[PDB]
RNA sequence: UUAAUUGCGAUAACGAACGAGACCUUAACCUACUAAAUAGUGGUGCUAGCAUUUGCUGGUUAUCCACUUCUUAGAGGGACUAUCGGUUUCAAGCCGAUGGAAGUUUGAGGCAAUAACAGGUCUGUGAUGCCCUUAGACGUUCUGGGCCGCACGCGCGCUACACUGACGGAGCCAGCGAGUCUAACCUUGGCCGAGAGGUCUUGGUAAUCUUGUGAAACUCCGUCGUGCUGGGGAUAGAGCAUUGUAAUUAUUGCUCUUCAACGAGGAAUUCCUAGUAAGCGCAAGUCAUCAGCUUGCGUUGAUUACGUCCCUGCCCUUUGUACACAC
């Protein structure tokens, strides 16, 4: 009903727009912590852009009028074009951002 | 007269064997009859701690029995209760005569 | 054709039958209708207030034809469900065994459900004819 | 003798027998038409087998299944692997080994389920725990 | 006298006791074995209660 | 793991021992001829039996 | 009258009170085991032991009483319960003869290291495949200790060792 | 003692419990503009109750407009039906 | 459309009972703020005054709030159920009574002191500040003082 | 290399035994055998409703006939990783693909070695050595309290902290298991009562009657609204019944009313790799009455690994030791 195309279509774009590239990792070895940056295989790339998206919505329709059917479309369409108000992409800059810092 | 052949035991080949005694004698002469009907076992499992004081991990027990019942269907006048009357009893196995 | 109570889905039929129910009031009326609970479990009368005994009515008279015979234990069993007992879980809980005593009974008057051999009611003859009738008119309502 | 045939199936606990006769294409589910499930979301989860290949194959034969047991995805999980069974079945005391070897082979192309029942079955409770790998909350201090 | 043994117990766990050791507290009264859970393992294997799984 | 027990794989090569031509190269065809040369207990015991002398089978070709 | 579950507990139940009734009475007899078998109206218990001649006793009286005691124990009629007396076979591969008889032999006084490696020898000799009996308490002195005599193999675990193993 | 939590929910601005006048020509002139509208879409940008909505929901498609694309158990969703 | 209007009668706040009744909710739930009001008796108390219950406190016409007032204070001459009252037998009478706004909390002192007076085990735990029904305390009602 | 001193093989060792494995039970498969109104199926008669045009939906033990696919079983079969392609002295084996109902020892349990705790129990035992004690007895028994008592601190658990919701209607499907004889159990059905419950009867010693346990979570229509509110039901007041010789510091059940903390929980910590977790109810055990407990059963059914010794621990070998009640 909104941003007419195909939604299937919508969903795949989705997810492969909000899966995270690059990751950190425990490295602490031996002293306190320490983090250290690695990359993301495409099998975590897509179960980590579904957990976010589906946390996201989950999250945003706590305690509120909106129902989790709006709220898990909004999260997808503005996700599927790349907008910064979605968790999942807010989400996405958070982990990139962490780890091109320990780089 | 509709005697029947009701058999409860314990031991499943101690009961076979009386049911085919039964049932070999049943299609010896003519004894048009109903064959064994092999009702479910009756299962009794009473669980207990194994622990005879309070203390230990919780460690549970089942001590479980089966019971297998099976009972033979006859239709004959009293030429064969002469005949069948003649208990064919192992050890364990019982029978009731149970005539309509 | 060969249409049925079976034929029907669960609501419109209902809903039809309750339609034929509340047009002309033939069946009943127990003086108890606005203060009932349904249930022991049930926390709140029901909101339907004007009707709700007809409905029950269509419900148990559907209920009846495709099946053989019941009780009202039975029915208090089916019509039953959950109850929150506080802190405590929840638990099952029987209906109220007037309310569908009273429908039952209604039923007889009209002419929809009689007793039956073995104990328990049986749908009626009349009461037969008119509910499938009911069914030939609810599929032709949506055509 | 009027052509007739049965089957059976499985999902959990369930079981749907289909007599599936000679008829003029009635699908029917105690007593009601298949087109009266009860979840009304998996309606085509049991309108599968009736779509994958065709309504032609469906015209000539009578489906009628009685189910017993599980839950209601179980009861449409009975339903659709025994009128898919039923198909072949039919396909299976009459009709040509193309008409059956190709619908036997699409069936399970699509899905496997559809004829193979589910394998798994619930396991048993273990003392200690509410369930079998589960365990009660144990605790020190 | 009627006083020495004048209470009803015929209707609690003083109304029962085992038929091996007459012990109080936790009894089987399931099938109507009233036989104590402790001795009962015991003489397990004598009324044909065997432990297969 | 499928490592066998040593029952298996002593009792097989003692097969083989004085029962060259017995043991075909194939697993159905001499898996109940086992069972008929050696007194096994067990249905699973002398399946295992077969397999591991047809495997030892294909081997020694 | 009683259901068939009950029925077939009450009996397990009756053969327990039978068994442990003859152990305590007749344990100087080297009694083994017992058979319950049970049919319409007279009933068979036949009793296994070593010395049968003094199970029946003084032409037959203890018998006779023994049917008479577990007579008014059960409730019975007159004649529906008789009681027999079989000679025990294989009388070294019964270990509850053998427990009895070492339990004599402790009670009279007789070395313990003696009379345990004495009923072990006795058992293999008559055809056994392994035996093992463990004496554990006070021995010697006032801390308790377990002294194990063995000889031969003992399977431990699975089914045969009930199918096999008497304890 | 201690929570470690927050305990407030906002401002409630309370509003329409029963439809007026000043509001009736506004939905009139202002849902007909929602490419996508349901319960909660005048909720938060028309700023209706819980009460109006399901009325007003149930009005347009009896009466006009929008459409029943998908309306169903606690989901109505509505087009701009032109 | 089932929609109507407004012309200004609605008022944001009522007072029956000498308590605060909030408008803006529905009739059947805006009395549950009277103490000694529930939600059925409510329901009952609005079922048999023909008030609309689909209706806001506020849409409410003064004739029928009179109409629902008035079988508050006086339940039983209004066919209603002698079981569907919070004060049944009383004490001192015997008649079926039902407590309003202010006689629920005045009443309760009442038979608390009776209590109190005739030194019962009950009468006496409430002066004490204890539980009265027989709950455990030794792990439980622990903040209150 | 294996889950495994489980095997290949090496080799002052050879031959062995226990454990493991093997074995037993259960859950899955059998349209192949034996069958069966205490389980069913189809057909022939009697009979009902809708349309009558050809049918569909039903009811019916003396209306009979035929069958065992589903329902239960007993005797049996099947699964051995089978084949192929890679990896390996090219051995044990491992991995991927090539059947199946089942290819993580098919899954889950039972059984479970030597040695040991100075582990728990004299409150299970008419099994107990010793000490105390035996008639105003420390025995048994009677009456009434007590084990529930709360300034406070912890461990298992139940309700939630509302919209993937709550409430009111409908649809509404399971499995395990239990049940009375000289007693009074499971109770069907009809009647009365808002309900708890009461009443007159019926069936059942049990696949037969309770019971198709018409269970709940679940789904569809509506009420509601983001509101310490229709969330949540602690705390109390009044009344109505059941169990018992007796209920008062309410046994419990039912009705009305009072409507408190709690808005996702801090240091820390518990369980878990598939029908498993989790959500959901049911049966049984204790039981005259009382489940928020335990033991089992089934219903809905995720995400996340196919790895490591980093943390907490275990097995073998080498090494060091001023340890031996042994860091």
């Amino acid at each position: 009903v909104l941003t007419d195309q195909n939604p299937i279509q919508v969903v795949v774009d989705a997810i492969t727009n909000t899966g995270p590239r690059e990751d950190t990792t425990r490295v602490g070895g031996g002293g306190a912590a320490r983090r250290q940056a690695v990359d993301v295989s495409p099998l975590r790339r897509v179960n980590q852009a579904i957990a976010l998206l589906t946390i996201g919505a989950r999250e945003a329709a706590f305690r509120n009028i909106k129902t989790i059917a709006e709220t898990l479309a909004e999260e997808l369409i503005n996700a599927a074009k790349g907008s910064s108000t979605s968790y999942a992409i807010k989400k996405k800059d958070e982990l990139e951002r962490v780890a091109k810092s320990n780089r | 007269i509709k005697i029947r052949i009701t058999l409860t035991s314990t031991k499943v080949k101690q009961l076979e064997n009386v049911s085919s005694n039964i049932v070999k004698n049943a299609e010896q002469h003519n004894l048009v009859k109903k064959g064994p009907v092999r009702l479910p076992t009756k299962v009794l499992k009473i669980s207990t701690r194994k622990t005879p004081n309070g203390e230990g991990s919780k460690t549970w027990e089942t001590y479980e029995m089966r019971i297998h019942k099976r009972y033979i269907d006859l239709e004959a006048p009293v030429q064969i209760v002469k005949r069948i009357t003649q208990i064919t009893i192992e050890p364990g196995v019982d029978v009731e005569v149970v005539v309509a | 054709p060969g249409v049925s109570v079976r034929d029907v889905a669960a609501q419109d039929f209902i809903n039809a039958y309750a339609s034929f129910l509340q047009r002309q009031g033939k069946l009943e009326v127990p003086g108890y209708v606005d203060i009932v609970k349904t249930s022991s479990g049930n926390e709140m009368p029901p909101q339907d207030a004007e009707g709700w005994f007809y409905k029950r009515a269509a419900s148990v008279a559907r209920h009846i034809y495709m099946r053989k015979q019941v009780g009202v234990g039975k029915l208090n069993k089916l019509y039953g469900g959950a109850k929150s007992r506080g802190v405590r879980p929840y638990k099952h809980i029987d209906a109220s065994g007037s309310i569908n005593r009273k429908v039952l009974q209604a039923l007889e008057k009209i002419g929809i459900v009689e007793i039956s051999p073995k104990g328990g009611r049986r749908i009626s003859e009349n009461g037969q004819r008119d509910l499938d009738r009911i069914a030939a008119q609810t599929l032709e309502e949506d055509e | 003798a009027v052509p007739s045939v049965q089957t059976f199936g499985k999902k959990k606990s369930a079981t749907a027998v289909a007599h599936v006769k000679a008829g003029k294409g009635l699908i029917k589910v105690n007593g009601s038409p298949i087109t009266l499930v009860e979840p009304e979301i998996l309606r085509f989860k049991v309108y599968e087998p009736l779509l994958l290949v065709g309504l032609d194959k469906f015209s000539n034969i009578d489906i009628r299944v009685r189910v017993t047991g599980g839950g209601h995805v179980s009861q449409v999980y009975a339903i659709r692997q025994a009128i898919a069974k039923g198909l072949v079945a039919y396909h299976q005391k009459y009709v040509d080994e193309q008409s059956k070897n190709e619908l036997k082979k699409a069936f399970t192309s699509y899905d496997r389920t559809l004829l193979i029942a589910d394998s798994r079955r619930p396991e048993p409770k273990k003392f200690g725990g509410k369930g079998a790998r589960s365990r009660f909350q144990k605790s020190y201090r | 006298e009627n006083v020495w043994f004048s209470h009803p117990r015929r209707y609690g766990k003083g109304s029962r006791q085992c038929r091996v050791c007459s012990s109080h507290t936790g009894l089987i009264r399931k099938y109507g074995l009233n036989i104590c859970r402790q001795c009962f393992r015991e003489k397990a294997n004598d009324i044909g209660f065997n432990k297969f799984r | 793991g499928r490592v066998r027990t040593k029952t298996v794989k002593r009792a097989s090569k003692a097969l083989i021992e004085r029962y060259y031509p017995k043991l075909t190269l194939d697993f159905q065809t001499n898996k109940r001829l086992c069972d008929e040369i050696a007194t096994i207990q067990s249905k699973r015991l002398r399946n295992k039996i077969a397999g591991y002398t047809t495997h030892l089978m294909k081997r020694i070709q | 009258l009683i259901s068939k579950k009950r029925k077939l507990v009450a009996d397990g139940v009756f053969y327990a009170e039978l068994n442990e009734f003859f152990t305590r009475e007749l344990a100087e007899e080297g009694y083994s085991g017992v058979e319950v078998r049970v049919t319409p109206t007279k009933t068979e218990v036949i009793i296994r032991a070593t010395r049968t001649q003094d199970v029946l006793g003084e032409n037959g009286r203890r018998i006779n009483e023994l049917t008479l005691l577990v007579q008014k124990r059960f409730k019975y009629a007159p004649g529906t319960i008789v009681l027999y007396a079989e000679r025990v076979q294989d009388r070294g591969l019964s270990a509850v003869a053998q427990a009895e008889s070492m339990k004599f032999k402790l009670l009279n006084g007789l070395a313990i290291r003696r009379a345990a490696y004495g009923v072990v020898r006795y058992v293999m000799e008559s055809g056994a495949k392994g035996c093992e009996v463990v004496v554990s308490g006070k021995l010697r002195a006032a801390r308790a200790k377990a002294m194990k005599f063995a000889d031969g193999f003992l399977i431990h675990s699975g089914q045969p060792v009930n199918d096999f193993i008497d304890t | 003692k201690k929570k470690w939590s927050k305990k407030s929910m906002k401002d409630r601005a309370q509003h329409a419990v029963i439809l007026d006048q000043e509001k009736y020509d506004r939905i009139l002139k202002e849902v007909p503009t929602y490419r996508y509208v349901s319960v909660s879409v005048l909720v938060d940008r028309l700023k209706i109750g819980g009460s109006l909505a399901r009325i007003a929901l149930r009005h347009l498609e009896k009466e006009g407009i929008i459409k029943p694309i998908s309306k169903h158990s606690k989901q109505a969703i509505y087009t701009r039906a032109t | 459309s089932l929609v109507v209007q407004e012309q200004g009668s609605f008022q944001h706040i009522l007072r029956l009972l000498n308590t605060n009744v909030d408008g803006n909710i529905k009739i059947v739930y805006a009395l549950t703020t009277i103490k000694g009001v529930g939600r059925r008796y409510s329901n009952l108390v609005c079922k048999k005054a023909d008030v609309d219950l689909h209706k806001r406190a506020g849409e409410l016409t003064q004739e029928e709030l009179e109409r629902i007032v008035q079988i508050m204070q006086n339940p039983t001459h209004y066919k209603i159920p002698a079981w569907f009252l919070n004060r049944q037998n009383d004490i001192t009478d015997g008649k079926d009574y039902h407590t309003l706004a202010n006689n629920v909390e005045s009443k309760l002192r009442d038979d608390l002191e009776r209590l109190k007076k005739i030194r019962a085990h009950r009468g006496i735990r409430h002066f004490w500040g204890l539980r009265v029904r027989g709950q455990h305390t030794k792990t439980t009602g622990r903040r209150r003082a």
